[PDB]
């Protein structure tokens, strides 16, 4: 009945479209959440989604001035994958941040709402909440913002707490259905760890995040799933995938350190390794959050200084928006495949022709087969759609 | 848009034959009722006949009978009088019109009607 | 038969008033199943009132019908310059049959 | 649990009404999907209708111009037979073409979505992306249009590529698990093959496709489900069913070449054989998409030169639209039924007084009782609608 | 699995209040199905409530004038009991008359649409079109709008086909999971019968019908479910249930043949015995469908000459709209229990504020216990509702 992730990794030679769900192109005609922060996981069966929903509907009075990103209304929002956040959508809990897992026996969601100083993280498991935490920074407790991953019965999380731009506490907590029964600090050579996409590389989690403070690499958190062992590092390829970021040409990467390059703010993004080559996904722009490709860097998890790429993909058209992107994982009948998603924004404080900010997202599946070549963006048209 | 068009009115001598057409847009004779009324020059609106929507002509005035057959084309959705032996009292203005038969309620009353034919029967 | 004797034969009146036409019934009839329609000269009937008490859909407010048995009745409770016209009293239960008509003419 | 289409064909003198979405007059007020192409496919328990929308609703500004059927944004709908496509829909994998089968396990669905050069076929099973093509031919990559068929666990789908009016190669994939096990070149008379609809005549499967080339009569391809062998020819009855086509006093077919009368353009339709008679359907009129008519044809599926009709029925009028339609079998008690849907097309391109394109659907089966006559247009008024 | 209604019937003082659907003061603002000639029927588990739908929503351009009932695009709609007939609704068959059995297996829906001549009768099992009638009197063939009645699998359905006032050819149709295993003519004394409200009296079903042609009281038929032997005869109370009727003061019954008292039309009503006596309801008003009470008249079923009410109740005031009403049974833990609805109708034909015509449904159920008094109305102002 648990989920143990035994499986080998899928052979993937690139990524196949598997959904899409036009929220806002739906929302001009219909009753359809504002959300934003999204992700996607999946139970034993199918797959569901997720997002941040800022408690209402696009064409509403309520929809106006919704860029903040905490708010005591905004909760998690949970669908089937590809079933728009329609009016009859089931939220399930108050979170202004959250993450989510699914061990085989029930759903695990992570939680975490109040104020900026003293805020707090609701462990709910099986319909039941089982757990909670306080901040222990006292700042701006915050989580994955994607799934978590679950061996055995014993989930991991990752949670930050403190400064945007400087030392702040990471915490990596093991949960066992809903209950809290470890708890370790981050150790490493990852200095700034937020947003963090995690997946089961059996025996463990690795998880790549985003450095918010000084580097446009991405941090790596390698967590041994049974001794509780934590380890970190930095994506060692020099094409490296935060945004800001410095011009392919003149990029580069540590392997243990922050590169020191334009790495003021950044973007939710992940990357994986088969074998020694790296895959990942980056926006197409190099400084704001506009397409979005995937490709293969040789050697770019062992070797720095390498900018081989190989099987390239255009997800999104660089003249569109993307926003945050994740990966999961899905057990296949002979191995574990990787699929991602990428959240198209739409809205106030990019475009200023609406009063609103809200999302789409567009879902890829790894693939051992072949593909072709596309651009699947979100397609609204602000110009015509209700302020 | 539903609509009625009457058609074939003419000067006829008497003692002769006429055939009216009306021609339904917009409804199928499958499911109305369909009557012919005249208003003779001088008089006022007589039922000439009436016919099911099931096909069968449940009612002809008492001078029209035996004389005149009303009957319907479903394929084509048109209704037709042939009007036979004409005398000079038939001279009138022809009209066809629509009413349904409601299964709770029963028969509604004529709705729909035609712009109206002129029968004129001269010498 | 039940010949229908439309009462008033004709009806002079002024554009704002009452005006209450009638329609006798030889025999007793079913009260739903009477209809009052308006012929205005050069246009086809239109249908006012059905069940003799239903107005039709589309017709004016200033219409309303009543009737009972052997009685039955039509006014237009103001009247207006283009509700000039002939007006009939129909039964379409067995057996089938219309009325002569009463006229409203403006004077 | 797999599913093998073993038993005989039920006995057929006619088709019954079975269902109708009524999905143009209830877009008039409500948020309904703007559709088109659909199909309907049953799982061993009850019926569920598929469609390609355009991803807007019919009351939205996106709605204005929605006659194209290649952009980034249709996606394939399903929902049980009878519920309409309202916002809760879930759309189950990104595609502008698509098929879609039970097995008896679990679903698969064939989804077509990319570049007219490049193009991608998803194959998606159970909830996974298994398996992924790329367009041969690098052309317009496009499949069915309707159901697939699954005999003991593996599934074949009919997917074209390349011109319209030429020589397009046509492969048939077999599927097993949503991985393609093997795929055969189609082979045979038939020169031009397209949107086939496919009905398991144990022990293989039996398309009739459209020619959009060269013939107004309809290919066949016979497919071997064991031994992979494919062959292909004509439907010889002399009443031929694809629309252009010529008047019944003169039209041909050649039961194995194209009849090359009217061949030039077409539309997707059905037929299948009950002993040497053929039971078809198509439009009343012979040019427009108007009206729907089924007939059975004496000795039609053996004799080119018959054109002795018997058991028609008027499913549309003569004046009202149609468009695709299709054929699905139910595994009934002792035997296996036929059925067949009509789409009914309404708006731009043939009535200039809106800006959009939507279907309805209709859905018949076959019936061994006796039988009225009707007639179920779609029943929308255009004049009235908002544009 | 089967069901097969053993149980002896529940003690009966009076019927409690059960559902309410709100469903015209919802339609003011919201999309809601436009509806008439509603049932309830129950699964071993839970209860549905089916409507005929006229193909569209109240806030609609093609609600205008629906107060016809016999059109293409009526279908017959099914959800639990008390879920409003929103856009969500499956509609299961195209219908315009309709009628619902559940044999403890699988749904059986019986479906008329087509034309008033040659019309069609739909047998839909479990999901499959089973079986398929046409017109035998070419007339508009028509059934009992309420749920049908299985006993071992059979159930049991009443058709009527032929002239409203007039000799029609009614008949007993025996279907076993879909198909027509038998089919008995009507043989009595009751003359004209139509919408039947049947009930399992084990044994056998018992339906007290409408007489349209020239009676008040209502016609009964006995369906002996195991010879197929039918009964008929005319419900013997004082007290007649038909309307239009004559005052209570001065009807009168048969008990064998039509009382020749204002039974020119009449109104789908329902009654059941306890004992000797006779559990009724009724509209107030004894000519228009104004209120609707319910109550027992004391040696009814057996006695003509008998006006003795007890027990009577007032669900719906003298002044609010009623319509159809009917029975149905559902199976307890010791005994089986009555219930009855009332179709509340609203709109044209008889309130000229509106355009549309539509239904709201109340439903009672039989009780052991004590009650109050009380009234339930639809409660839509249609002065303030859209046209
Ligand atoms: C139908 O769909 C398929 C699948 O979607 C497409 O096939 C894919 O096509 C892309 C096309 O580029 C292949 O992408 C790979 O891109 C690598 C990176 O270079 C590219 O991106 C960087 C950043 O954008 C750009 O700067 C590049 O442009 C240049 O700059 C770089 C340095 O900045 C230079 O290195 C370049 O030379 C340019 O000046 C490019 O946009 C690229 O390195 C990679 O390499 C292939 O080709 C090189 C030779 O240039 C070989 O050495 C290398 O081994 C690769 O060769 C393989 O792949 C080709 C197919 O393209 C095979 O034919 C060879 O046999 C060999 O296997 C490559 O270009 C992506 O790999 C590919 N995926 C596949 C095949 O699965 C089709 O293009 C598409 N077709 C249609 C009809 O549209
Ligand atoms: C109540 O409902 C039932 C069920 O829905 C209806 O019964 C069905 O009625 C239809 C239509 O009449 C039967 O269809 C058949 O039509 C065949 C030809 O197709 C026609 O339509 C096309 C398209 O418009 C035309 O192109 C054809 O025209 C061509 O040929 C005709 C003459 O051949 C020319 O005039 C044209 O110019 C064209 O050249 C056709 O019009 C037809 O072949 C088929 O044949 C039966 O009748 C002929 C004699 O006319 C016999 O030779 C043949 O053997 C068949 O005889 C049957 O009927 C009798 C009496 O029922 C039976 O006793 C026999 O056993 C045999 O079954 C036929 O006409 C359709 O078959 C029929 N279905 C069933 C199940 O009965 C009722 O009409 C309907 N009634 C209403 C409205 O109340
Ligand atoms: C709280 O709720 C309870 C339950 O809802 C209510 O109790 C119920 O009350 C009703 C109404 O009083 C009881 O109804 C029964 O009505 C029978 C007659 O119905 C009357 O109305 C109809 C319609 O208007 C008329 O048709 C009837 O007939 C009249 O006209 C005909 C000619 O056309 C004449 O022939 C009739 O005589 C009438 O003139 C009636 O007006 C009635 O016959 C029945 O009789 C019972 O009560 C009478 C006295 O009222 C007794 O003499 C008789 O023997 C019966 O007595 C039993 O019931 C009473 C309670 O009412 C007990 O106290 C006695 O001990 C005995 O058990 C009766 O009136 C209905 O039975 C009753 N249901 C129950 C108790 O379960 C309460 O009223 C309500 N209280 C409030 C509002 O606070
Ligand atoms: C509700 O339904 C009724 C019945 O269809 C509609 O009434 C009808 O409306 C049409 C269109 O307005 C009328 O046709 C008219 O023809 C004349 C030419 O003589 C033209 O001048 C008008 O502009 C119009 O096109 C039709 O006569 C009228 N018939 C009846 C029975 O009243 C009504 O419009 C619908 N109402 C609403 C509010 O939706
Ligand atoms: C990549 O970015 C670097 C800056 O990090 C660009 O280098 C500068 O470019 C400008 C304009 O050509 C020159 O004036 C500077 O002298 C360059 N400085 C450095 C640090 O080299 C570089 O040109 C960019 N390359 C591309 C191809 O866009
Ligand atoms: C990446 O996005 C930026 C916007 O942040 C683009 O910068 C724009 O460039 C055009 C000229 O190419 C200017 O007219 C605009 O003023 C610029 N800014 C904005 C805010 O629009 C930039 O061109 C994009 N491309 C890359 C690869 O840097
Ligand atoms: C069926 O179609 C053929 C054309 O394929 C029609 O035949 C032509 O009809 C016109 C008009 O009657 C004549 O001027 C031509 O001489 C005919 N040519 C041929 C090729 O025969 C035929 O009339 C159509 N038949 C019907 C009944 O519509
Ligand atoms: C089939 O459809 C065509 C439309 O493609 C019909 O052609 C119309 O015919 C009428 C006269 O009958 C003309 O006034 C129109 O101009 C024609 N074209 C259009 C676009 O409306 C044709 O009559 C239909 N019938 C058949 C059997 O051919
Ligand atoms: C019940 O209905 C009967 C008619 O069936 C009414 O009896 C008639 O009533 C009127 C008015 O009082 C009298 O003019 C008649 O002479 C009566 N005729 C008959 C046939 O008796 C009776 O009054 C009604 N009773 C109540 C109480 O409404
Ligand atoms: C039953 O309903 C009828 C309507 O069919 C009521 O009759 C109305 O009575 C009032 C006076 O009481 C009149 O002003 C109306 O003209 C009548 N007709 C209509 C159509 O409103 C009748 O009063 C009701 N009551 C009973 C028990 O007969
Ligand atoms: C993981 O679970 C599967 C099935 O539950 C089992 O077959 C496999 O042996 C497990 N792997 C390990 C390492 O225990
Ligand atoms: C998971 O469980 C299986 C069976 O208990 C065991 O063999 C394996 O060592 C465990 N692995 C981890 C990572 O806990
Ligand atoms: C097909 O399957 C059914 C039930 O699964 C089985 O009874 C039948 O024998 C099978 N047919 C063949 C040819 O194997
Ligand atoms: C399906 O499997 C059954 C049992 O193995 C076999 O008898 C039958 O021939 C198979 N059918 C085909 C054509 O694959
Ligand atoms: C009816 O069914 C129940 C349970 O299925 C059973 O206990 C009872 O004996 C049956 N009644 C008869 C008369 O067979
Ligand atoms: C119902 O079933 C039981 C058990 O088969 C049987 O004893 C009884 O006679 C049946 N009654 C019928 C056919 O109504
Ligand atoms: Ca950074
Ligand atoms: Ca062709
Ligand atoms: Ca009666």
């Amino acid at each position: 009945e648990y989920r143990n992730w035994s499986k080998p990794q899928c052979g993937i030679t690139g990524f196949a479209p598997f959904s899409k769900d036009n929220s806002i192109r739906l929302s001009a005609g219909g009753d359809i959440w504002v959300t934003r922060e999204p992700y996607v996981s999946c139970d034993p069966d199918k797959c569901y989604q997720f997002a941040l929903g800022q408690g209402t509907t696009l064409n509403n009075v309520h929809s106006n001035n919704t860029v903040r990103d905490r708010t005591p209304y905004r909760t998690l929002l949970m669908n089937e994958l590809g079933v728009p956040f329609h009016l009859g959508t089931k939220q399930v809990c108050i979170a202004w941040s959250s993450s989510s897992c699914h061990d085989g026996k029930a759903w695990l969601h992570v939680c975490i709402t109040g104020d900026d100083k003293n805020a707090t993280a609701s462990f709910i498991y099986n319909g039941r909440l089982v757990d909670s935490v306080v901040s222990w920074s006292k700042d701006i407790l915050r989580t994955q913002e994607s799934e978590c991953v679950c061996i055995n019965g014993t989930c991991t999380v990752v949670m930050t707490d403190g400064s945007a731009s400087g030392k702040a506490d990471t915490k990596i907590l093991f949960i066992e259905e809903g209950k809290i029964v470890h708890t370790s600090t981050l150790s490493g050579s990852a200095q700034h760890v937020e947003e963090c996409s995690c997946y089961p590389r059996y025996p463990g989690v690795r998880c790549v995040c985003r450095d918010n403070w000084k580097g446009s690499n991405r941090p790596i958190v390698d967590i041994n799933i049974k001794d509780h062992s934590i380890v970190s590092s930095y994506v060692c390829s020099g094409l490296v995938g935060d945004t800001p970021r410095k011009n392919d040409s003149s990029s580069s990467s540590h392997c243990l350190d922050p590169n020191n390059e334009e790495g003021g703010h950044g973007v939710k993004g992940w990357a994986f390794d088969d074998g020694n080559d790296v895959w990942m996904g980056r926006t197409i722009n190099e400084t704001s959050r506009l397409g979005y490709e995937t490709f293969k860097v040789i050697e770019g998890w062992s070797n720095p200084k390498s900018k081989l790429q190989t099987n390239r993909q255009v997800i999104v058209d660089r003249g569109d928006r993307s926003g945050y992107s994740g990966i999961f994982s899905v057990e296949g009948k002979s191995c574990i495949n990787r699929c991602f998603y990428v959240e198209l924004i739409r809205g106030r404080k990019e475009e200023t022709e609406v009063l609103w900010t809200s999302n789409s997202i567009v879902v890829f599946c790894g693939t051992s087969g072949t593909y072709g070549t596309g651009s699947w963006p979100d397609g609204a048209d602000l110009n015509l759609m209700p302020i | 848009e539903v609509q009625l068009v009457e058609s074939g009115g003419g000067l006829v001598q008497p003692g002769g034959s006429l055939r009216l057409s009306c021609a339904a847009s917009g409804f199928s004779f499958t499911t109305y009722e369909m009557n012919w009324v005249r208003q003779a020059p001088g008089k006022g609106l007589e039922w000439v006949s009436h016919i099911s929507s099931r096909g069968l002509v449940i009612y002809y005035a008492d001078s029209v009978k035996g004389r005149f057959t009303m009957s319907r084309d479903t394929a084509k959705n048109s209704l037709y009088l042939q009007m036979d032996s004409l005398t000079v009292a038939d001279t009138a203005v022809y009209y066809c019109a629509r009413h349904y038969f409601d299964r709770d309620w029963g028969y509604s009353g004529m709705d729909l009607w035609g712009q109206g034919t002129t029968v004129t029967v001269s010498s | 038969e039940v010949v229908l004797t439309q009462s008033p034969g004709t009806l002079s009146l002024s554009p704002g008033e009452r005006a209450t036409l009638s329609c006798r019934a030889s025999q007793s009839l079913g009260t739903n199943y009477l209809a009052w329609y308006q012929h205005k000269p050069g246009q086809s009937p239109r249908l006012l009132i059905d069940g003799a008490s239903t107005r039709a859909i589309g017709i004016p407010d200033r219409f309303s019908a009543s009737g009972s048995g052997t009685d039955f009745t039509l006014t237009v409770s103001r009247l207006e310059p283009e509700d000039f016209a002939v007006y009939y009293c129909q039964h379409y239960g067995n057996p089938y049959t219309f009325g002569q008509g009463t006229k409203l003419e403006i004077k």
